[PDB]
């Protein structure tokens, strides 16, 4: 758990994490190797409040439709799930979602889906932001 | 539960809190003990569950048992979790359970490597007890 104190400089304080919403244009994968070259991890959402967190700030622009997670299917057990191999324990998953195509999670604000969970079957050539996480554990 | 959201004393892991609490009492005197925490005895749905759990008891050496949220059900013939949830997980240690209308512990004697037993005292035999919140 951090504090305020520990947020690097433009990374944003909640929940005892801190965030980096970035604003670059990434795959699923350059996204994660990306939020490892911060000594951080793609976010892991584990309850509802830092999943309305998240929200809050994805709201608060419009030029983004989609920010990438730290979720992706697991071969091993046949299922989604954190990329640190933890089970889900909060489901963000909008309405309508998850489309079973074995591939990324973001946050999606398109129709039905109101900055929820999405999968996107393309994890390496569709580009987009991100959220990376420390969360001092 | 919020990865920081539990309060002083318990450790949070999957989505709940923790307390393992080393004050000895009897299986029903540990189920009231953790009602007045605002919380209930603990429920093992994985084998992820289990090993975080077996993490922490194994860590210590002065108690061989803890008391936790499984009991027989006279209505199911069966033991389940306090919350009236089914058994899924398979963590009993081997030839366990051994008799009905018991309550569960974790073990650490002969071939109990701090696995679930059933012990048919659910009111006189003190040990520790491991507590659980999902914090709804
Ligand atoms: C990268 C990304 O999330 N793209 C999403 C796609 O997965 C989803 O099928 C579609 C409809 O929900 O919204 C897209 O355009
Ligand atoms: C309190 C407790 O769990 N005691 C256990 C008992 O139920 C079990 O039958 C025996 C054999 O495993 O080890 C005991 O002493
Ligand atoms: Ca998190
Ligand atoms: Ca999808
Ligand atoms: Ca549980
Ligand atoms: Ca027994």
């Amino acid at each position: 758990c951090c504090s305020e104190d520990d947020c690097p400089s433009g990374w944003k304080f909640f929940g005892g994490s801190c965030y980096l919403f970035d604003e670059g244009s990434r795959g699923w994968e350059g996204s994660k190797a990306f939020c490892e070259s911060k000594d951080a991890s793609l976010v892991t959402v584990e309850c509802s409040k830092e999943d309305d967190f998240i929200r809050g700030i994805l709201s608060g622009q419009t030029a983004k439709h989609y920010y990438w997670i730290g979720a992706r299917w697991n071969e091993e057990h046949n299922d989604y799930r954190w990329i640190d191999g933890s089970p889900f324990t909060f489901i963000g998953w909008g309405p309508g979602k998850p489309d079973n195509n074995k591939g990324c999670l973001d946050y999606l604000n398109y129709k039905e889906v109101v900055w929820q969970w999405n999968d996107h079957v393309d994890c390496e050539n569709t580009n987009g932001p991100c959220i990376c996480e420390i969360d001092c554990s | 539960c919020c990865k920081c959201d539990c309060q002083s004393g318990w450790e949070w892991f999957g989505g709940s809190c923790y307390l393992f609490d080393e004050t000895e009492r009897g299986w029903e005197d540990s189920k009231t003990f953790c009602e007045s925490q605002n919380a209930a005895l603990v429920t093992v749905e994985s084998s992820e569950e289990d090993d975080f759990i077996r993490g922490v008891i194994s860590a210590q050496s002065a108690f061989h048992y803890y008391w936790i949220g499984g009991s027989w059900d006279a209505e199911h013939s069966e033991y389940r979790w306090i919350d009236g949830s089914s058994i899924s997980f398979n963590g009993w240690g081997p030839n366990r359970p051994d008799a009905d209308e018991g309550c569960m512990d974790y073990l650490n004697y002969k071939e109990i490597v701090w696995q679930w037993n059933d012990h048919q005292d659910c009111v006189n035999t003190k040990g520790p007890s491991i507590c659980e919140t999902d914090c709804s």
